[PDB]
This record gives structure tokens, sequence and C-alpha cells, in this order.
RNA sequence: UGUCGGCUCAUCACAUCCUGGGGCUGAAGCCGGUCCCAAGGGUAUGGCUGUUCGCCAUUUAAAGUGGUACGCGAGCUGGG
RNA sequence: GGAGGUUGGCUUAGAAGCAGCCACCCUUUAAAGAAAGCGUAAUAGCUCACUAGUCGAGUCGGCCUGCGCGGAAGAUGUAAC
């Protein structure tokens, strides 16, 4: 889990989600992806 | 990928030059044995050769728009395998029929020697 | 199953194996196999087999084509390719050789007419590391 | 709303009952599934089942589409059933079904026994393979999910319970 | 009865153990199958001209399947005496007892070198196992004798330092 | 002696040839002839490119006060397996402060080796930054010859770091700071955004608009 | 960095920003420009910086303006000084900007490929910037 | 409106040093790095120096960072 | 459906698309990569890419703008209507 004040996708298979108020990227490939904040 | 620039015009026009061809065509549908039954079939291009091939139905109404074989736009749903043969009518009905004697798939779905509605 | 014997191992059996990966079966009697097949070039052409199980430990020898490796390796010089390809050449071919063994290899290839078939060794001679002319 | 839009399509043995928002579904192998309905949805009845939202809110479409695909559960759940595969992967790894309860032995100290609910059973046709039959997706995901939660996927051997329709990351140790 | 360390360090040991063996008796795990230095051991077998035997042990273990090793055993030419039959397999247990007599049949069973060796009556010849400095007793040798007889007050010459044989 | 020779002419043309190695010495006693044998053959593949393992007296038997008195002359490791000291070598080895340690597995040997191996190299000297400072008027002083009245820009400057004049982006000088002063204060350390005076006994040549640098090294170090 | 070669005075009075660009709102040169939307001034090392990460961007091609120069001197108070006893030193050198000033130009590159080395270059900024083409009026 | 340091006695914050729960790892294991949650309880003895600090010696699971008139002289001391 | 030369060459006990390196062509096709992933000790065996069929009406993205969301951690007690 990465935790930053800009989130974005970082490849094709990243998805931008928004998930209790909280903007997250959750990617189905590469664990290093996710992301929260943002 | 399968774009309507020139992938549908190239496609109509071959076909179209095709339907000059010897009047019987055959057509089919196969979804059973692998490609390699159909490279069996296409065995046939070094001594029959007639049209092994298969093409998108949705281009097969607008090719073969010379009223050559117009019957098989009726025919001509789902999967198709036209089959036009060059010389010596017939052969690809006989040789097709052997080659579904020995095997499962294959429909066989009419036949064009000459003006014959199936 | 589809190992490749090498010109016979009715006696030995140290890469022949026919019980590790596949159902164990009589090794004295399949390895017959290198008397009635009898190789066919030299006692030194390792050639394809194919053999079935089926439904106990009846044996059944298919034989194909011999692989297009030693053709292009025992036949033109070293029987070694290059560590490298298309950047070190291993030995010059010319396109007689290929034609040699373009008949030879009757076998599948698909090929309508011979002008094609030698475009298939070219393609795998280039990758031993080898130089192809015509 | 292409989800709503479309009619379940019901097999042939199957009794419906609606009490305006209370549904129930009665079915042969399996029954007793019940569930009440949101205000803001419609369900007409014929030979087929039909659904169809009240407002043009938001949350309306949105909940007009979810409402169809629970049902559709419900009248899959009691005429064929749900199951999901599990199996595991390692060396002393095994699985066995006494009853109503099923011991897992996963490289503990002490092996654990876990309480299938009523409802659903499971059945072990090996060691390593694992059923969990019942009439409702929920029930049967939620299990499944809970025995998967005490040994799960281990990139570096694969090692642990996994589900069999799972595609499992590996790495090794670097040099 | 000769026993060798197993460690990549003693590889030169276990060379020594090559030469004198006359048998080979191949101990290998059912659970942790085939390993480095298993194929070490089946490679001096073979530089050494010596028959194998092997053992198949922990068998005991729920885990046991004494199968995938007969598969890499025959990947480096180790041929089970079932399929094709060049030498004999075993299965035992160690520490609960069970095949360690059949393994003893089966490694007395190799009579077919008829194990001879002329006379007893020969002035003695041996090699040196092992050897070591006593401060007690000076410079002791471990020598297992080969052919012959060796008998205390004895000339022997030994690598470079020979004498004659106080204490056996 | 032949193959003694020969060992020192291809161990000596390699190092010419390369340059220099920095040998570990140990003297080894053991118990058994293959004991002694496998921890030769397995304390050779230890050394590293620059750090290198050498046995410079081995045998089988107790320690003693001559192979004692061999690790006394050569700086080495006094290694026994298996084996004990005799009472002349602890005399010997209490005189002196010869460190020997006792054995019983070879794989404690090779980690103590391995550990004494990794402590023989010490680089990674490159700088850090501290802070800069630019030169804007001259004074003299009695024993420092040029004073450079000066500002610092950014960072912080300390009396007593390794420094590097520069001017058009060349070096022309690399002492230390010796004297730091505000006004007639000689403090410490001066932060970003003040004014100071700097002394160094040798720059001696100073202009306005050079740049001094002050910087900070730190040893991180290497591994095998 | 940039800086007038010599002036007619050392130092300068504070004043004020208002206005808009009426004069430097144009694209000139190239075909694409940066272009402030927001009122500020940059620093002359922020230009620098700017310039830096937008002709590596490139790299192959392409010709690139500046019209922004910096030339207003300003001072600034060492630590630990009272207040008064003259005006300060030179510190660095500034460059006046009003909202709808054109900073960089750049033609020679796809749209997309100055769109993306645009981007970079205003990360470097203090102010908000915008992206714009090459108009007859 | 008595200004450093020490003693005695404390109270709060969390930007967490230990213990507790997790994500990623260039995470094999044993150990680590980094980030998220968490303030319940814990969180050295000495040699030098007036010292706070610092450097050393030897421990500990750990020897946290700060606010409180740089907490506390109508509570003590008086080395600076 | 997802193929033939073909276990591509080297290395390796054995590297067969899938330990590691180099290369990455041709063939019948509608389509198939000297292969993106899982699995095998190595095989074998389930995937993906791609193409044909069904489906049956929308789908993709940018610009301007009103109100909102994260970025947002402190010391006696809620304590920034
Ligand atoms: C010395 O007086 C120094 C000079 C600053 S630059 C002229 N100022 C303060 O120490
Ligand atoms: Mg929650
Ligand atoms: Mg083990
Ligand atoms: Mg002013
Ligand atoms: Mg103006
Ligand atoms: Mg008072
Ligand atoms: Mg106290
Ligand atoms: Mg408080
Ligand atoms: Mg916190
Ligand atoms: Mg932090
Ligand atoms: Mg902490
Ligand atoms: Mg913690
Ligand atoms: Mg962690
Ligand atoms: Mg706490
Ligand atoms: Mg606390
Ligand atoms: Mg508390
Ligand atoms: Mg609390
Ligand atoms: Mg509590
Ligand atoms: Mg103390
Ligand atoms: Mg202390
Ligand atoms: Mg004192
Ligand atoms: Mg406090
Ligand atoms: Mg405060
Ligand atoms: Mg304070
Ligand atoms: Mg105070
Ligand atoms: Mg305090
Ligand atoms: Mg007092
Ligand atoms: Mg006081
Ligand atoms: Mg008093
Ligand atoms: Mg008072
Ligand atoms: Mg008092
Ligand atoms: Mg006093
Ligand atoms: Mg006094
Ligand atoms: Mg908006
Ligand atoms: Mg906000
Ligand atoms: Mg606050
Ligand atoms: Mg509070
Ligand atoms: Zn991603």
């Amino acid at each position: 889990m990465k935790v930053r004040a800009s989130v974005k996708k970082l490849c094709r298979n990243c998805k931008i989600i928004r998930r209790d108020g909280i903007v997250r990227v959750i990617c189905s490939a590469e664990p290093r992806h996710k992301q929260r904040q943002g | 990928m399968a774009i309507k620039l020139e992938d549908k015009k190239a496609i109509v026009a071959e076909v179209n030059e095709a339907a000059k061809a010897a009047l019987s065509a055959v057509v089919a549908d196969a979804r059973g044995v692998t490609v390699g039954a159909m490279t069996g079939l296409r065995k046939e291009a070094r001594e029959a050769g007639v049209y092994v091939k298969v093409v998108r139905n949705t281009l097969l109404k607008r090719a073969v728009e010379g009223t050559q074989f117009d019957v098989l736009n009726d025919v001509f749903k789902g999967p198709t395998l036209i089959a036009f043969s060059n010389e010596h009518p017939g052969a690809a009905a006989r040789i097709f029929r052997e080659f579904a004697k020995g095997q499962d798939k294959f429909e066989i779905k009419a036949a064009a020697f000459e003006g014959q509605f199936l | 199953i589809k190992l490749q014997v090498k010109a016979g191992q009715a006696n030995p059996s140290p890469p022949v194996g026919p019980a590790l990966g596949q159902h164990g079966v009589n090794i004295m009697e399949f390895c017959k196999a290198f008397n009635a097949k009898t190789q066919g070039q030299e006692p030194g052409l390792p050639t394809p087999v194919i053999i079935t199980v089926y439904s106990d430990r009846s044996f059944t020898f298919e034989t194909k084509s011999t692989p297009a490796a030693v053709l292009l390796k025992k036949a033109a010089g070293i029987t070694s390719g290059s560590a490298r390809p298309n950047s070190q050449k291993v030995g010059t071919v010319t396109r007689a050789q290929l034609e040699e063994i373009a008949k030879t290899k009757q076998a599948d290839l698909t090929a309508a007419d011979l002008d094609a078939a030698v475009r298939t060794i070219a393609g795998s001679a280039r990758s031993m590391g080898l130089n192809v002319e015509g | 709303s292409r989800v709503a839009k479309n009619p379940v399509k019901l097999p042939a043995g199957v009794e419906i009952k609606l009490a305006g928002q209370q549904l129930s579904i009665k079915g042969a192998k399996g029954a007793l599934e019940l569930k009440v309905h949101p205000s803001v949805e419609v369900i007409q009845d014929s030979g087929e089942l039909r659904f169809a939202a009240r407002n043009g809110d938001q949350q309306t479409r949105a909940m007009a589409g979810t409402t169809r695909a629970l049902v559709n559960n419900m009248v899959v759940g009691v005429s064929q059933g749900f199951e999901r595969k599990l199996q595991l992967v390692g060396v002393g790894y095994k699985a066995q079904a006494k009853g109503q309860v099923l011991s897992l032995s996963l490289g503990f100290s002490h092996p654990v026994d876990y309480e299938l609910p009523a409802g659903i059973v499971a059945e072990t046709p090996s060691q390593t393979d694992i059923l969990i039959k019942g009439i409702d997706k929920q029930l049967v995901g939620q299990v499944a999910a809970e025995i998967r939660d005490f040994r799960p996927p281990e990139p570096y051997k694969g090692k642990g319970v996994r589900y069999a329709d799972e595609v499992v990351r590996r790495k090794e140790a670097k040099k | 009865f000769l026993d060798t360390p197993g460690h990549a360090a003693f590889t030169a040991m276990r060379a020594r153990g090559a030469q004198a063996t006359d048998i080979v008796i191949l101990v290998v795990a059912a659970d942790d199958g085939v390993m480095p230095q298993t194929q070490e051991a089946v490679q001096h077998a073979k530089a050494a001209g010596v028959p194998i035997v092997v053992a198949v042990n922990k068998i005991d273990k729920p885990e046991a399947n004494p199968d995938n090793i007969k598969n890499g055993l025959a990947a480096l030419d180790v041929i089970p005496e079932e399929w094709g039959g060049d030498a004999p397999f075993v299965p035992v247990s160690a520490k609960l007892g069970t095949g360690v007599d059949e393994l003893l049949e089966a490694v007395l069973l190799q009579a077919e070198v008829l194990e001879l060796k002329a006379t007893p009556s020969a002035p003695g010849r041996g090699v040196v196992v092992e050897s070591r400095l006593d401060k007690g007793r000076g410079p002791v040798a471990t020598v297992l004798v080969q052919d012959g007889t060796l008998r205390q007050g004895d000339m022997v010459l030994v690598g470079i330092n020979y004498g004659r044989v106080r204490a056996m | 002696l032949a193959r003694a020779h020969a060992g020192k002419l291809e161990n000596i043309f390699e190092n010419m040839g390369q340059e220099e190695k920095k040998t570990l010495n140990i003297v080894l006693k053991a118990d058994v002839r293959g004991s002694l044998e496998a921890l030769q053959g397995s304390l050779s593949g230890l050394g590293n490119d620059e750090v290198q393992v050498r046995v410079v007296g081995g045998g089988v038997g107790g320690i003693t006060e001559s192979d004692a008195n061999l690790a006394l002359a050569s700086n080495a490791v006094l290694f026994g397996f298996n084996v004990r000291a005799d009472a002349g070598a602890r005399k010997i080895v209490e005189a002196e402060g010869l460190d020997m340690r006792y054995y019983n597995v070879i794989y404690d040997i090779i980690e103590d080796v391995k550990k004494a191996l990794t402590g023989m190299l010490g680089s990674d000297l490159r700088e850090n930054i501290l802070g800069i400072a630019e030169v804007r008027d001259v004074f003299r002083s009695p024993k420092f010859g040029a004073i450079a009245g000066c500002m610092v820009t950014e960072g912080m400057v300390h009396r007593n770091r390794p420094i590097r004049v520069l001017r058009d982006d060349v070096v022309i000088f690399e002492g230390e700071l010796e004297s730091l002063r505000r006004f007639k204060d000689d403090v410490a350390e001066v932060r970003a955004g003040m004014e100071c005076g700097i002394g160094v006994k040798s720059y001696n040549d100073v202009k306005v608009g050079d740049k001094i640098e002050v910087f900070e090294k730190v040893e991180v170090a290497r591994s095998l | 960095m940039l800086q007038p070669k010599r002036t007619k005075f050392r130092k300068q009075m504070t004043g004020h920003n208002r206005g808009l660009a009426h004069r430097g709102s144009k694209v000139s040169f190239g075909e694409y420009a940066l272009k402030a939307t927001s009122r500020g001034r940059l620093t002359a090392r922020q230009i620098e910086s700017a310039r830096r990460a937008l002709t590596r961007h490139v790299k192959r091609g392409g010709k690139i303006w500046i019209r922004v120069f910096p030339d207003k001197p300003v001072t600034k108070k060492p630590l630990e000084v009272r207040m008064g006893k003259g005006k300060g030193g030179v510190e660095y050198w500034v460059a006046q900007i009003q909202p709808g000033k054109v900073l960089y130009e750049i033609e020679g590159v796809s749209e997309e490929l100055a769109r993306e080395a645009f981007a970079l270059a205003a990360a470097k900024l203090p102010l908000a910037t915008s992206f714009v083409k090459r108009t007859v009026m």
C-alpha cells in the first residue's frame, strides 16, 4: 500500500475506485500499484 | 483489426472476382475438429483446390453481387464454408462428403451447380 | 510420448527410460525398435519416435521424419550450432543442400510448391547461427 | 439498465410467491429462499419475471438491477445448485469431512476443525479437494472464503488453500 | 562398513571411500528426493567402477512416496532392479528397522564378484583410512588391510614414513 | 620445494599484473589429516577481489610453542580444530595478545573467517554537502593572511570541516576551515543568510565572487 | 542565469503588479506556447529549471523561445540584523508576470509532444499556466 | 514577574522507541527496510565535565520526540 | 479454434513456448506470439493474445461551468456554528 496525495494509474490494468469516500487504485496484476488517498 | 476502410472492401472485391469461377460452390459450417482437419481439407489445394476458405457471413451477402450464386444469400447464416470450385463441377461436394464421413463436424449448407436453390 | 531415439537403444537405456513421466511398460519388448527400423541414415541419425500405451501395454511405433537439426549440422560442417545466431556465422549453406533434405522431409511442411518449402528451412538455419545463400 | 430489463427466465419446476414487497421462491432439491424488496422496485408477475423502477433517481436505477440479479441467483439456486471448488497445495496438507465438521491439517501444531453451518454441506472427494455445496451464493461464497483464510497462498512456493479458479502469482528469491 | 560425511567440503574424502569400497550403498530420503550430494555420490561410484545398491530411507513418514526417486535416479542412469534391472532398490526405515534385513540380503547377494582375497598368508598390504598424532603413543595410523596378514613386530612401509609396529 | 616455487612465480605474476591484496594469515591445527585437508580446501573460496585468506602453517596435533610463535611472527590467527594447546603454548599466548579459538565444527571456523574477512574494507568516502558561502570584500589578519568576508547562501558552515574553494566551477583549494568569526566572536557555526569571516592559513588567494563549499565524508563501507 | 549585462541603477522599489498582459499575449514566433493565467513573478531559477525540463523532453529538433526576461533586482536583509541601517543587498533577479503572458514558445514538433513537454515545465513554475495555439487574429 | 544545571514530584500531545494489528518489498527461513492503524502500560547504571548536550564502558524489549514561565527556589540545592 | 518445420541454437542429468543467454523466420489459414500467465523433476495438461459465430443499440473521450471530496498532525477539557 502506497499513500500519496496524488494517486493515478500506473499501467493498463489499474482501476480507479472510490470506496467509502476515499480514492484508491487497485491493480489486478502488480501488487505494487496499490494506492490510497488523493 | 478488421476495419471498414479496406478489410471489408478488399475481401468484397476479391470474392466478386471469385464469383466468376465455376458455378458449383460448397458451403458448410466447421465448428468441430481442430485446424489440422481443416488443414487436412486444405490438402485438396494440391490436388483439387476449389476455394478452401471461410469468410464473414455479414460480408458474404455484400459479395456475390453479380447474380451468379445468388441462392447462397438465404443460406449463409452463422458460420460459412464457401468452397466455390474452379473446374469440373462437383468435387467440393463429393470431397467434403468423404471428409464428413470420417469426421463428425461439417454441416454442408447447400450447393451451387447452376441455378439451384439448395 | 514424443521421445527422440538416437540410432539405437535396444541394449542401452540411459536416455530411453520409457518409465519416467509415462506408464512404465516392457523395456525388452519395446527396445527391439532399433532392429525393425534399423535407423536408415548411418548409426548417427537421431530419429523421432511416438508410442502409445494403448489399453495396458500394447506398443506401437510410428517414426517421423528426421529432425532438421542434425541434417543442418552433421551434413554441412560442425555438428553443434553457434551460441549467438545471426551474429557469428557457423557454416555456409547452399540452396541445393537445403533442397537435398527438402524432398526427404516430405512429411507435413504444409508446402504447396517447392518455392515456399525452402523458405521454411531458411529460417531454421538462420536460428542455428549458420549462413544460408541461394 | 441492461441487467434490470432482462427477464429472469425461470425453469419448469419453480413455485413463486409474492406478498407485495415480500418474495419467496419454492423449488425442488432445496427450497425456502425468501427476501424483502426495497420500496422502489415493482415486480410484475407472469409466466416470466421482470423488474421495473418506480422513481427516476440514480439509486433506484442502480438498485433495480441489483434486485434482478439477487432473484436470478435464488431461482438458479433452488433448481440448480451452487458449489465452489477449493484445493490444497503443499506437503502434509489434507482435508477430511466427518459429517458437519471439516478437519484441516495446514501445517500448525494443532489441527483446525471448522464447523459447517446449517444449510450448506461440504464433502471431500480426495485429501486435497473440497466442495462447498449449497443453494445460495452468499452463504456458499462466505464459507469458502473463511476456510481459505486459514492458510492463504504464498508466492514463493504456492503452498496453502486456494480457489480452484484462481491465478496465483509466483516469485523466486534473488540470486 | 565405511561411513562418510555428506557435506560438500569432504568430497576428496568421499573419493577415498570409493577406491576401497567394492560396493556402494546410496542412501536417499524418500521425502527429500534426489539432491546434489547423492548425484555427486553416484558420480564418485561411477568413477570407481563399482555396483550401487540404494536404500530409500525415512519411509515411515506419512509423506513417503518412494516413486519419484526412481525416476530421478533413472535420469542419472541408475536403473532399478525392475524395469530393465541393473541395481536393486529397497525401502528401509532406519529407526524402525523395517527392510534393513532385506537390504542386508540384497547387499550380501552381490557375490557375483566372488570376492577372492588371494592368500591370507601373503605379506600384508593395505591402505590408510586415517592418521593422527597421540601425545602418549606417537603417530597412530588407522589402516584397512586389503590382502595378506599383518602381524605385530613387522616392518611396515607406509607412504614415506616406514617403521615397525610396536602395537596394533 | 618445486611446487612452492611454481606457486610463488604464478602468484607474483598475477599480483604484479593486478596490484596488491590484503591477506589474513592463519595457523591451522587439526586432529586428523582428513579434517585438515577439508579445512584447507574450504578456506580457499572465502576471499574476494581485494582481500584473501592464507594458511601460513598447518599441522596435526595439539598447539605447540613452535606454531604459537610462528603466528606471533606473522600477525596470524591461531585456529585449533578439535585440539588443545599445551602449557608452553598457553604461556606464550598469555604473554602476548595472540587470539586463539577452539572449534569442533568446521562451519564455525568458516563463519569466523568470513566475519574476520568482512572487517578489512572501509571505502565509500563520498561527500555530502553542508553549506556554501560566497565571498564579498577581503580583509587581512596577522596570523591568517587573507580573510574572506563572505555570506552563507545555503545550508550551514562549521568551524572544522573539509572545504572546497571553486571559482568559475573549477577547484583551486581543498583544505579545511581554521578561523570562523562573527565580527570579533570566534563562533563555531554560521547558518545560511548570515555574514561571516572565513580564514584559512594556506588559501591565501581570495577574490570577490569565489565560491566556498563545505561538506562531510560518511563511510558506508562495502561488503564481500 | 538570466540577468541584464549592466544596469543604470543597482536597486529598485518593490512597486506593484496590476493589470492584464495586453502586450505579449500572442504566439508571435512558434506554433504552440505556454501562457500564464495567474499573476506572480518568476525568479530566474524557475525559468532555467523549466527550460532544462522542457528542452530535454524534445531532444530531437525543434526551436524554442523564451519570452520572459528577469530584469528586476530584489534585495534581502541578512539574519540577525535590525530594521533600518540602509537598504539590503541584491540577491536575485525576478520578472513580473501578469495574467495572459506567453512564457515559452516552440515549433517543429507535434501538438502532442509540445503538450507533454509544457506539462513538465509548468510543474516548476509557481503560477497557473495554460496551453495555446497560434492564430491569425 | 528571582534567569543555568541537579534533586523531589509530576501532567498533556503524537510527528511511536518497545510491546499490539496490517500493506509493499530488490520479503526463501532467521533477521531487516519502508508505509498505514494504535498513546493501554513501560521506556538504564556509571567515568569525564557546573554542565543541558556529547563522547566513552557495560546493560535492556526499549533506553521516544516535544508542550507545561526553555513545568517545578512562599518544595530543597547553589557547582555555573 | 488457438496449428506444422520445431525439443530453434547454446547451456544443462534433463531446459520440450514458459531455469539463463542469443535469435525471434517460414508454412496452410480466418487466427495463433520461436509466447503474457498457471502448472511438469523434464513431459504432459488447463489459459491468454488473435480470428470466426451469436447477440441487437448505443459506446468512447475531451471543453466550459455551479456546489461538493481528499491533500488536513499538538500539547489542562468537547474546544475552528
Ligand atoms: C566581518 O565583519 C563580517 C564581514 C561580512 S561581509 C563584509 N561580518 C560579520 O561578521
Ligand atoms: Mg470499513
Ligand atoms: Mg530438509
Ligand atoms: Mg515598498
Ligand atoms: Mg505595459
Ligand atoms: Mg511572583
Ligand atoms: Mg524523581
Ligand atoms: Mg489536552
Ligand atoms: Mg499516528
Ligand atoms: Mg516519518
Ligand atoms: Mg514505535
Ligand atoms: Mg509496533
Ligand atoms: Mg512491516
Ligand atoms: Mg503509547
Ligand atoms: Mg506513554
Ligand atoms: Mg495515558
Ligand atoms: Mg486515551
Ligand atoms: Mg481495555
Ligand atoms: Mg547513571
Ligand atoms: Mg547518564
Ligand atoms: Mg564534576
Ligand atoms: Mg515531559
Ligand atoms: Mg506551547
Ligand atoms: Mg519552549
Ligand atoms: Mg524553567
Ligand atoms: Mg522539560
Ligand atoms: Mg531552594
Ligand atoms: Mg533552581
Ligand atoms: Mg528556602
Ligand atoms: Mg509563589
Ligand atoms: Mg521553604
Ligand atoms: Mg559560587
Ligand atoms: Mg560553596
Ligand atoms: Mg464540475
Ligand atoms: Mg477541503
Ligand atoms: Mg488544533
Ligand atoms: Mg484532548
Ligand atoms: Zn497496475
